[PDB]
C-alpha cells in the first residue's frame, strides 16, 4: 500500500509553489544498480594500417576506421546488443561479409540511426549521447518498445498473463491504464503522438476570449484532444520517473518563459526526435524483420521515451560513452 | 448596546485564566485573556504582512504573496525577505487561532452551554497545522508549506496535486471531497426543511416536528430526526478535514508515486491479473 | 473578432463579476442581516429616553413584521415589543458600560446568568393532534423503554458531592419525536418530585450520576404547576436551574480553572 | 459532558405516527421496523416509504440509464464477469471522441452516452416533482425543491447546456467512477486552469462556507441541547433560553448574530450558491472565456513569480525549429 519515509525532494520553481521531484531512495537506488550494469569502455586502440574500406569487403558505414578500431566497435556492439548470443547473432561463422542473417542488415541501419541521434539530435541528447546499450541493455530485443496497440508487460522480458496478452480483449483497459500511469484515460498516446507527426499536442487556447471562427461547432477541436494530451503527459511522466512540475508550473501549462523549466524544452525536442526515429528508422524495418517480431498489424516494434529513459530523467543517470566511441557520433 | 434579552446573561465568571482582570465586554465583544492574546497576535500578524508586502513588487491584493523559504533552509530560520516573514506570520496565525478557540471556551462556560463549538473549531486549526507544520516536519523543510496570498496559495495547491500526477485518485482526497459534497447537500436539506415547516406560505399554519419526519420518511424512507441532523452535520463537516488530513500527510512522506498507481493494490492482485 | 468582447476593453465575464458581487451583498446586507434582527431588537442603551421619536438607524435595520399562524390557534408576530419585566437580582460590579453583573442573592433560585430562563408561553407544548407532547410514562402507557437499555425506574441519583439525592420514579417522553427528555425523581427527605433533563444525566446500570448540582440543591428545583404535564416556560426554568449549577453549584466553579 | 449529544442513552419506543397528506396516504408502502443501533445516533424507525407516480417514473427512467451504462461498461471488458469487477472503476460510457458538433453521434461513439443522459435527466425531473409535491401535500413550503432545482440545473450545465452553447457533445461528462473524474482535469486544462475562474472561487467559497456553517450550527445546537435547542420550530415561534444563549455565544464571539430561523436561511442560501455560482462559471466557460488564466492576466489579477531555474523560451518559435 505505502512507501516508508524519508522521501528525497528537489525544488524546480520559486519557493512556495510546490514544484519539484519527490523520490523514494530505495527506488532510485534499484534503478541506479540496474543502470550501473552499463559495461565500461573498452581500452583505446591505436589507429594503425589502412581504412577497413580497403581491408574488408562489405563495410558501408564504418569504412573510415582502422582494423583494430573497427574490431573494437564490433566487440562493443556484441557486449551491448547480443552478449549471450555472441558474434554469430549477426554473422555467418564462415563468411563475415555475408548479410544472410537479418540482424546484420538491421544492425547496419541501427548504426546509421545511432549516428543520426548523436549528430542531428544534440538538442535532446547533448554531449551525453546514446549507444546501442541505451535501448538494448544487453538483449537483441530492447526491453521497452511499443506496437501500434498497447501491450503488457511494459518490460517484454517478463512473461505475460492470459489477460495481459494482446489477443485477450477483456484486458485492453488494463493494458491502456498501465501505459498512462494507471489512469482511466481512454487514449493511447503512443499511436496518437509518438508514431508520427500528424497530431498537435497543444490544446489550450493562447487568448483569453474565444476567437470567432474557431470556437463553435465543428470548427472546434473535440474535448478528447485534451484528454489525450493529458494521457501523453501521464505516460511521459511515468517514463522518466517524474511528475508534471519537473517541466511545468501548473499555474499555466501552456506558458513558456518563467512558467517552464529547461527540461520542458529538452522534452519538446525529445518528442521530435522520437517521431523522426519511428517514421524514418524503426517503422520501415518491418520489411527486414521476421513475422515473430512484428505486431498484429505488421508493424515493427518502435520507440517511446521509456525505451531510452526506463523510468529515469536522464537515461542511465547521465552515463556517457561518446568520447570512448567517436564512430557513433557526432559525425562531421 | 444590549439585545433585549441579554442583560440577565452578562454575569461575572467562566474564565480559564485571569479571573476578573479581563472579564468584561467592549461593545458586543467579550474580551477575556484570550481576547487580549488574540488581538496581540492579530496586530502583530497584520503588521508583518504589511511590512513584508511593502518590500515586494506590488500592492494589488490578488497578486501579493508572502512565501516560505527555499527547501535548502530545511527546518531552520530563514532571512526575513526570503522566508522569515512567512515563518513569523505562521506563528502569529497559530497564536491567533488558538486564542480564538480558547476565548470561545470561556464564552461557553459563562453561558452554561456545551463546549462543542470550540471543539469543532479545533478541526480547521488541526488541518492548518497538517499543511504548514506536520507535513513540512515530515519532509524536512518549511519550504513545502503554502504561501500567503489570495491567488498564490491556489498555485501551490495546484502544483502540489500535480506532483502526484492526478490527485483526484488520492483515497483520502476522495473521502474528503465526498464529505464536502454531502455536507453542503445536507445543510441545504436541513435549512430547507426548517424553513418549509415555519414558512408554509399563503397564511397557512406553522407545521410540526411530526411533519418534519413525515416529509423525509415519505421522500427517502427514513428521517434521522431533529437533534441527530445536528450531530450528523458536525460529523459530516468535521470529516472533510479529519479524513482529508490522511491523504495530505500520506503524499510525500508515505507515497512518492502518482496516486492512480496506488490502486495497483486492487488492480494487480494475481488472482485476476 | 472575439466572442464575449464589448467596446473599450470590456467583456461579458468582467460585467458578470461585478453583478455577482452586487447580488451577494444585496442578499447578505439587505435581506439576511435584517432577518437576523427579528429577535432582541431594538437594542437597549443606558436609558433610551427619547420617547417622542425613534432613532433612524433602529427603523432602517429592521425587516417588515411577519406573522406566524400557530398550529393550535393564536398568532405570533416578529419582531415585536418584548422588554424583560421581572426584577433581576444582579448588581453592576463597576461603572464601565461592559462590566459584568454580580448575583446579589442565590443565583440558582433567582434565575440569573447561566441559571436564566426565557419568558416563554405558560403553555403546554403539543403534538400534531393536540395532546400534551412531554409526558411521564405513567401517562404515556403505550410508550416503553427499548429492549436493551437501562430502565432507570428504581435507581438512585448521585449528585456532585457523591451523596444519594433521590430515586428515579419516571421518565418523561416526547411523543412527537419518540425521545426521552427528562427523568422524574423523588428528592429524598423533602416529600417532593423533581425533573432533570437527560442531558444532565450520566445513566449507569446501578445509578444516575449528576455533576451539575449538589445533593442539597435538588430541594429548590423549580416545581411544576401540574404533576403530569409541563409548560414551555417550566421546561426553561427546570433546564436552566441545572445549567446554573455548572458555574454556581460551588464558589470555585465561577473562579478560573487556572 | 452531555452524553445525549454523543448518543441516545435510553431509547423510547411507541406507536408509529402518520401525518396525513392532502393526497397519496394509501401509496405509503412497507411496514415500519426498528433498529436499536441506528436508534443510538438517530431515530430508530425505518420506513414506510411513499411510492407515488413521480417516484416510480424516477426509478423507471433511472434504472434505464443505469442499465445503458452497465451494458456499455460490460462490453468494454468483452463481457468477462471477473475483469468487470476488477476494472469497474476504470470503465465508462463516453461522449463522442470525434467532432460531430451538435450532430447526433453514432451509437459506437457517443449515442449511448446521449441516451443515458436523456434518461438520467428525466429521472432527475421526476424526482424533483416528488420532492416538491410531497411538500405541498404535507402543507410545507417548497424550499428544498428550489435548492434541489439549482443542483439539477448545475448537472444540466455540465451535461448538455455547455455542450449546446459551444456546439459540441464531445464536452460532456462521461459516466464512470474514474472517467467522470478524468473529465475534470481535461476540462480545466482545455479552459486555462479552473483555479482562475472567479465562479470556481465563489462556488468553493460557499462550499467551504457550508462546512463552516454546518459545523458551527450543528455544534451550537448540541451545546444547547440541554435547553431543548433541537426543537427548532417552537424556538422560532417562541424564543427559549436555548436560542438566546446560542445567539449570545455568537454575538460575544464575532460581534453579531443570527436568529434560530435566520441561520437556516444563511445555510440554505450558502448551499444554493455553491450550485448557482458553479452554473454561472460553466455557462461563461467556452461561450465567453477560452482561457481563464489569460483572462485574469488581461485584467491584471494573476500573480507572477521569479524564475528559479532559467526562463525557457518556447522552442517552436525559434528560427529553423521543426513543426
Ligand atoms: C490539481 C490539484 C487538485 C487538488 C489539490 C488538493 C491538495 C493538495 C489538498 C487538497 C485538499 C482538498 N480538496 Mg482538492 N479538491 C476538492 C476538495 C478539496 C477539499 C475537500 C480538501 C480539503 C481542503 C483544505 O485542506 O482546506 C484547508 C482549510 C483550512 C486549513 C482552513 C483554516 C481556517 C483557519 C483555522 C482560520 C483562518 C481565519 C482567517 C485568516 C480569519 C480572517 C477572517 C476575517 C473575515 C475576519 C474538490 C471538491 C475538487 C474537485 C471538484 O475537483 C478538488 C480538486 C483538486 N484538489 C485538484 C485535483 N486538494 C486537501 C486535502 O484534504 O487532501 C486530501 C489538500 O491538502
Ligand atoms: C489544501 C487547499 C487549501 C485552499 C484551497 C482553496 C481553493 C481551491 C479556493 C480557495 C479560496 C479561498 N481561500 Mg483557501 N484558504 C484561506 C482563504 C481563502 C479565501 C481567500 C478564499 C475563500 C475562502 C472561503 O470563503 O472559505 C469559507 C469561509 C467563509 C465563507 C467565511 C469568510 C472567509 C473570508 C472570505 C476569508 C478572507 C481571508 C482574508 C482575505 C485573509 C486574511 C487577511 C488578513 C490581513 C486579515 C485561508 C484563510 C486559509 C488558511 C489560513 O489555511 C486557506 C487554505 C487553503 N485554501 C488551503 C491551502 N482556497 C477560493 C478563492 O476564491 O481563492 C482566491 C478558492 O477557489
Ligand atoms: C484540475 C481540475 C480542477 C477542478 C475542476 C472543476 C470543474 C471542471 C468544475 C469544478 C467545479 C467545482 N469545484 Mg473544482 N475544486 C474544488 C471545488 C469545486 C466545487 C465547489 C465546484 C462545484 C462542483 C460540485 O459541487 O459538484 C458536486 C455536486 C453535483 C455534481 C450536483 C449533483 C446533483 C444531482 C442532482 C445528483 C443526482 C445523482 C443521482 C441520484 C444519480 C443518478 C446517476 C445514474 C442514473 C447514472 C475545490 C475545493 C478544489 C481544490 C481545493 O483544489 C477544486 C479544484 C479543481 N477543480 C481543479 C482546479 N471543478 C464545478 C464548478 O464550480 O465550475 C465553475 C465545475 O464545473
Ligand atoms: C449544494 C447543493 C448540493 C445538493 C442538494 C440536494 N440534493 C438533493 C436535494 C438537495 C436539496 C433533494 O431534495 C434530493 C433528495 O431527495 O435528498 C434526500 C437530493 C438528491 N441528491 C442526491 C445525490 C447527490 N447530490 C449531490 C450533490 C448536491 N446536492 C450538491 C452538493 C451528489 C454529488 C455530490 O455528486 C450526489 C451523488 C440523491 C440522494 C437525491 C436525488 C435522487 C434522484 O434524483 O433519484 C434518481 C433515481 C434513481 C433510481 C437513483 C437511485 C439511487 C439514489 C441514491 C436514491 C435512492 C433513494 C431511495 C429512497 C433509497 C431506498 C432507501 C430505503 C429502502 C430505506
Ligand atoms: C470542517 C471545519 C470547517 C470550519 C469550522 C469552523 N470554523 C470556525 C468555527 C468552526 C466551528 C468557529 O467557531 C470560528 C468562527 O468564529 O466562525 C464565525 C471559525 C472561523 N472560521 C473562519 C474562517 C475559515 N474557516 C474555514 C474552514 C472551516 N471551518 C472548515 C470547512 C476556511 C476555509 C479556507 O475553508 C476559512 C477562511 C473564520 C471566519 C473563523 C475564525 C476566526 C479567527 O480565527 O479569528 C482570529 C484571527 C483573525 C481574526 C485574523 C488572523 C490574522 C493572522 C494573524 C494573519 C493572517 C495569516 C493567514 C494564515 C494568511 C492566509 C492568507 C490566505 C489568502 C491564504
Ligand atoms: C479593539 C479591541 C481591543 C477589541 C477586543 C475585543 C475582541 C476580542 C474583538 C474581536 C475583534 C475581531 C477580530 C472581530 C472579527 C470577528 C470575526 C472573525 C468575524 C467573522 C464573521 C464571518 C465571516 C463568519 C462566517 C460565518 C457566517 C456566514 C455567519 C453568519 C450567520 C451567523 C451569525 C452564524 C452564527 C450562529 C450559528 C452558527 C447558529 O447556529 C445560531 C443558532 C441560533 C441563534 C444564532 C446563531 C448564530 O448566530
Ligand atoms: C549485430 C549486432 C552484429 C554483431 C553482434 C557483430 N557484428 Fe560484425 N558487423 C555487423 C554489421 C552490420 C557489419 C557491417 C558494418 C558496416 O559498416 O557496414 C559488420 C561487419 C563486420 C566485419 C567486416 C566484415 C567484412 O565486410 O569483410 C567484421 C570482420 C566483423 N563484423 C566482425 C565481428 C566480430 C568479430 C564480432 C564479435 C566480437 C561481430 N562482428 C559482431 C553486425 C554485427
Ligand atoms: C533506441 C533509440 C535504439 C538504439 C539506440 C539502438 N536500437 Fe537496435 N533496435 C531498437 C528497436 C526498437 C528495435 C526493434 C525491436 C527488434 O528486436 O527488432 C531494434 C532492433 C535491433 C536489432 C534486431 C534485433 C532482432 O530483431 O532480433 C538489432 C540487431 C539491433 N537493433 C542492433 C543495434 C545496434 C548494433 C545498435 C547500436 C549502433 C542499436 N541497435 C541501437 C532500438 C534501438
Ligand atoms: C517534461 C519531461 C514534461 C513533463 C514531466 C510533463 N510535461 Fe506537459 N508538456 C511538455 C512539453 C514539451 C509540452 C509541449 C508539447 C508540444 O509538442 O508542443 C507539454 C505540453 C503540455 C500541455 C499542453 C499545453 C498547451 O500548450 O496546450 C499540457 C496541458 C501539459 N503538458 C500538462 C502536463 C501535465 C498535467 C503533466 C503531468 C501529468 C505534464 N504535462 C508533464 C513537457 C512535460
Ligand atoms: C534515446 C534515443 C532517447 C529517447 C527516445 C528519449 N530520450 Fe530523453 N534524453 C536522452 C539522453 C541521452 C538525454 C541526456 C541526459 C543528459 O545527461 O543530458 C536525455 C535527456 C532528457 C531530458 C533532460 C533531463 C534533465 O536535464 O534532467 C528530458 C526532460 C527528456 N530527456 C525527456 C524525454 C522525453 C519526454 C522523451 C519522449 C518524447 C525522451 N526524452 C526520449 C535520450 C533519449
Ligand atoms: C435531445 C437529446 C437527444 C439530447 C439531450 C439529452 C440530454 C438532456 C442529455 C443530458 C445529459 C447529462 C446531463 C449528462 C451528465 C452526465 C454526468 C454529469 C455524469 C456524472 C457522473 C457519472 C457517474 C458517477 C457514473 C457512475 C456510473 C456507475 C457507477 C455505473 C452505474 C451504476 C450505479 C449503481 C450508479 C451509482 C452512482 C452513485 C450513486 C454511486
Ligand atoms: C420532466 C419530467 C417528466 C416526468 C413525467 C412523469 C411524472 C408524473 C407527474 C404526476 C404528478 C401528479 N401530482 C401532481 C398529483 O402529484
Ligand atoms: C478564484 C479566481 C479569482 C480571480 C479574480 C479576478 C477578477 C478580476 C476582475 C477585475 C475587474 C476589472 N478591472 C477593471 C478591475 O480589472
Ligand atoms: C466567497 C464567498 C463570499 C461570502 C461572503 C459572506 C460573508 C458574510 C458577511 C458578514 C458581514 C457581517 N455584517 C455585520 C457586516 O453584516
Ligand atoms: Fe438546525
Amino acid at each position: 500500500c505505502f512507501e516508508p519515509p524519508p522521501a528525497t525532494t528537489t525544488q524546480t520553481g520559486f519557493r512556495g509553489l510546490s514544484m519539484g521531484e519527490v523520490l523514494h531512495p530505495a527506488t532510485v537506488k534499484a534503478k541506479k544498480e540496474r543502470d550501473a550494469q552499463y559495461p565500461p569502455a573498452l581500452a583505446a586502440v591505436k589507429a594503425e594500417g589502412p581504412p577497413v574500406s580497403q581491408v574488408y569487403k562489405n563495410v558501408k558505414v564504418l569504412g573510415n576506421l582502422t582494423e583494430a578500431e573497427f574490431l573494437r566497435t564490433m566487440t562493443a556492439i556484441t557486449e551491448w546488443v547480443s552478449p549471450q548470443e555472441g558474434c554469430t547473432y549477426c554473422h555467418d561463422e564462415n563468411n563475415l561479409a555475408s548479410e544472410a542473417k537479418y540482424p546484420y542488415v538491421v544492425a547496419r541501419r541501427m548504426l546509421e540511426m545511432t549516428r543520426a541521434i548523436n549528430t542531428n539530435w544534440t538538442q535532446h541528447v547533448a554531449q551525453t549521447g546514446v549507444t546501442c546499450y541505451t535501448c538494448h541493455r544487453g538483449t537483441p530485443l530492447p526491453p521497452y518498445v511499443r506496437y501500434l496497440e498497447p501491450t503488457l508487460p511494459l518490460n517484454n522480458r517478463e512473461t505475460p498473463t492470459h489477460v495481459e496478452r494482446v489477443e485477450t480483449r477483456s484486458g485492453y483497459v488494463v493494458r491502456l491504464a498501465k501505459y498512462t500511469a494507471y489512469s482511466a484515460l481512454n487514449y493511447d498516446p503512443f499511436t496518437m503522438f509518438l508514431a508520427n507527426d500528424k497530431r498537435q499536442v497543444r490544446v489550450v487556447p493562447q487568448t483569453a476570449l474565444p476567437l470567432v471562427g474557431v470556437s463553435r461547432g465543428k470548427e472546434r477541436r473535440p474535448l478528447s484532444d485534451a484528454y489525450a494530451t493529458f494521457a501523453l503527459m501521464m505516460s511521459i511522466s511515468d517514463s522518466l520517473g517524474t511528475n508534471c512540475t519537473f517541466c511545468h508550473n501548473a499555474q499555466t501549462f501552456e506558458s513558456w518563459g518563467k512558467k517552464s523549466t529547461p527540461q520542458r524544452a529538452i522534452a519538446w525536442w525529445g518528442i521530435r526526435m522520437v517521431r523522426d526515429l519511428n517514421m524514418n528508422y524503426l517503422a520501415p524495418l518491418n520489411a527486414s524483420l521476421p513475422a515473430s517480431r512484428l505486431g498484429r498489424q505488421g508493424e515493427a516494434p518502435q520507440a517511446d521515451c521509456r525505451t531510452c529513459h526506463q523510468g529515469v530523467t536522464k537515461p542511465l543517470f547521465g552515463a556517457s560513452r561518446l568520447k570512448d566511441y567517436p564512430e557513433l557520433g557526432p559525425i562531421k | 448596546a444590549l439585545l433585549s434579552f441579554e442583560r440577565k446573561y452578562r454575569v461575572r465568571g467562566g474564565t480559564l485564566i485571569g479571573g476578573d482582570l479581563f472579564d468584561f465586554w467592549v461593545g458586543p465583544y467579550f474580551v477575556g485573556f484570550f481576547g487580549v492574546s488574540a488581538i496581540f497576535f492579530i496586530f502583530l500578524g497584520v503588521s508583518l504582512i504589511g511590512y513584508a508586502a511593502s518590500q515586494g513588487p506590488t500592492w494589488d491584493p490578488f497578486a501579493i504573496s508572502i512565501n516560505p523559504p527555499d527547501l535548502k533552509y530545511g527546518l531552520g530560520a530563514a532571512p526575513l525577505l526570503e522566508g522569515g516573514f512567512w515563518q513569523a506570520i505562521t506563528v502569529c496565525a497559530l497564536g491567533a487561532f488558538i486564542s480564538w478557540m480558547l476565548r470561545e471556551v470561556e464564552i461557553s462556560r459563562k453561558l452554561g452551554i456545551g463546549w462543542h463549538v470550540p471543539l469543532a473549531f479545533c478541526v480547521p486549526i488541526f488541518m492548518f497545522c497538517v499543511l504548514q507544520v506536520f507535513r513540512p516536519l515530515l519532509l524536512g523543510s518549511w519550504g513545502h508549506a503554502f504561501p500567503y496570498g489570495i491567488l498564490s496559495h491556489l498555485d501551490w495547491v495546484n502544483n502540489f496535486g500535480y506532483q502526484y500526477l492526478n490527485w483526484h485518485y488520492n483515497p483520502g482526497h476522495m473521502s474528503s471531497v465526498s464529505f464536502l459534497f454531502v455536507n453542503a447537500m445536507a445543510l441545504g436539506l436541513h435549512g430547507g426543511l426548517i424553513l418549509s415547516v415555519a414558512n408554509p406560505g399563503d397564511g397557512d399554519k406553522v407545521k410540526t416536528a411530526e411533519h418534519e419526519n413525515q416529509y423525509f420518511r415519505d421522500v427517502v424512507g427514513y428521517s434521522i430526526g431533529a437533534l441527530s441532523i445536528h450531530r450528523l452535520g458536525l460529523f459530516l463537516a468535521s470529516n472533510i478535514f479529519l479524513t482529508g488530513a490522511f491523504g495530505t500527510i500520506a503524499s510525500g512522506p508515505f507515497w512518492t508515486r502518482g496516486w492512480p498507481e496506488w490502486w495497483g493494490w486492487w488492480l494487480d492482485i494475481p488472482f485476476w491479473s | 473578432m472575439y466572442h464575449g468582447a464589448l467596446a473599450q476593453h470590456l467583456d461579458i465575464a468582467q460585467l458578470v463579476w461585478y453583478a455577482q458581487w452586487l447580488v451577494i451583498w444585496t442578499v447578505v446586507l439587505l435581506y439576511l442581516r435584517r432577518e437576523d434582527r427579528r429577535e432582541g431588537y431594538p437594542l437597549v442603551e443606558p436609558l433610551g429616553l427619547v420617547k417622542l421619536a425613534p432613532e433612524d438607524g433602529q427603523v432602517y435595520e429592521l425587516p417588515y413584521p411577519k406573522t406566524f399562524v400557530l398550529p393550535h390557534g393564536g398568532t405570533v408576530t416578529v419582531p415585536r415589543r418584548r422588554p424583560e419585566t421581572r426584577e433581576l437580582k444582579l448588581a453592576q460590579t463597576d461603572g464601565f458600560e461592559g462590566a459584568p453583573l454580580q448575583p446579589t442573592g442565590n443565583p440558582l433560585v433567582d434565575a440569573v446568568g447561566p441559571a436564566s430562563y426565557a419568558e416563554r408561553a405558560e403553555v403546554v407544548d403539543a403534538t400534531v393532534d393536540g395532546k400534551a407532547k412531554i409526558v411521564p410514562l405513567r401517562v404515556a402507557t403505550d410508550f416503553s423503554i427499548a429492549e436493551g437499555d437501562v430502565d432507570p425506574r428504581g435507581l438512585p441519583v448521585v449528585a456532585a458531592d457523591g451523596v444519594e439525592a433521590g430515586t428515579v420514579t419516571d421518565l418523561w417522553v416526547d411523543r412527537s419525536e419518540h425521545y426521552f427528555r427528562y427523568l422524574e425523581l423523588s428528592v429524598a427527605g423533602s416529600a417532593r418530585t423533581a425533573l432533570i433533563p437527560l442531558g444532565f444525566c450520566d445513566v449507569k446500570k446501578d445509578k444516575i450520576v449528576v455533576t451539575s448540582i449538589l445533593s442539597e440543591q435538588f430541594a429548590n428545583v423549580p416545581r411544576l404547576q401540574s404533576r403530569d404535564q409541563i409548560t414551555l416556560r417550566e421546561e426553561d426554568k427546570v433546564s436552566a436551574y441545572y445549567a446554573g449549577g455548572l458555574l454556581y453549584a460551588t464558589p470555585e466553579r465561577a473562579e478560573s480553572l487556572l | 459532558a452531555d452524553y445525549q449529544t454523543i448518543y441516545t442513552q435510553i431509547q423510547a419506543r411507541g406507536p408509529h405516527i402518520t401525518v396525513s397528506g392532502e393526497w397519496g396516504d394509501n401509496d405509503r408502502v412497507g411496514k415500519p421496523f426498528y433498529s436499536y443501533w441506528l436508534g443510538k445516533i438517530g431515530d430508530a424507525q425505518i420506513g414506510p416509504i411513499y411510492l407515488g407516480a413521480s417516484g416510480i417514473a424516477a426509478f423507471a427512467f433511472g434504472s434505464t440509464a443505469i442499465l445503458i451504462i452497465l451494458f456499455n461498461m460490460a462490453a468494454e471488458v468483452h463481457f468477462d464477469p471477473l475483469q468487470f469487477f476488477r476494472q469497474f472503476f476504470w470503465l465508462g460510457l463516453y461522449p463522442p471522441k470525434a467532432q460531430y458538433g451538435m450532430g447526433i453521434p453514432p451509437l459506437h461513439d457517443g449515442g449511448w452516452w446521449l441516451m443515458a443522459g436523456l434518461f438520467m435527466t428525466l429521472s432527475l425531473g421526476s424526482w424533483w416533482i416528488r420532492v416538491y409535491s410531497r411538500a405541498r401535500a404535507l402543507g410545507l413550503g417548497t424550499h428544498i425543491a428550489w435548492n434541489f432545482a439549482a443542483a439539477i440545473f448545475f448537472v444540466l450545465c455540465i451535461g448538455c447546456i455547455h455542450p449546446t452553447l459551444v456546439g459540441s457533445w464531445s464536452e460532456g461528462v462521461p459516466f464512470g467512477i474514474w472517467p467522470h473524474i478524468d473529465w475534470l482535469t481535461a476540462f480545466s486544462i482545455r479552459y486555462g486552469n479552473f483555479y482562475y475562474c472567479p465562479w470556481h472561487g465563489f462556488s468553493i467559497g460557499f462550499a467551504y462556507g457550508c462546512g463552516l456553517l454546518f459545523a458551527a450550527h450543528g455544534a451550537t445546537i448540541l451545546a444547547v441541547a440541554r435547553f431543548g435547542g433541537d426543537r427548532e420550530i417552537e424556538q422560532i415561534t417562541d424564543r427559549g433560553t436555548a436560542v438566546e444563549r446560542a445567539a449570545l455565544f455568537w454575538r460575544w464571539t464575532i460581534g453579531f448574530n443570527a436568529t434560530i430561523e435566520s441561520v437556516h436561511r444563511w445555510g440554505w442560501f450558502f448551499s444554493l450558491m455553491v450550485m448557482v455560482s458553479a452554473s454561472v462559471g460553466i455557462l461563461l466557460t467556452g461561450t465567453f472565456v477560452d482561457n481563464w488564466y489569460l483572462w485574469c492576466v488581461k485584467h491584471g489579477a494573476a500573480p507572477d513569480y521569479p524564475a528559479y531555474l532559467p526562463a525557457t523560451p518556447d522552442p517552436a518559435s525559434l528560427p529553423g525549429a521543426p513543426k
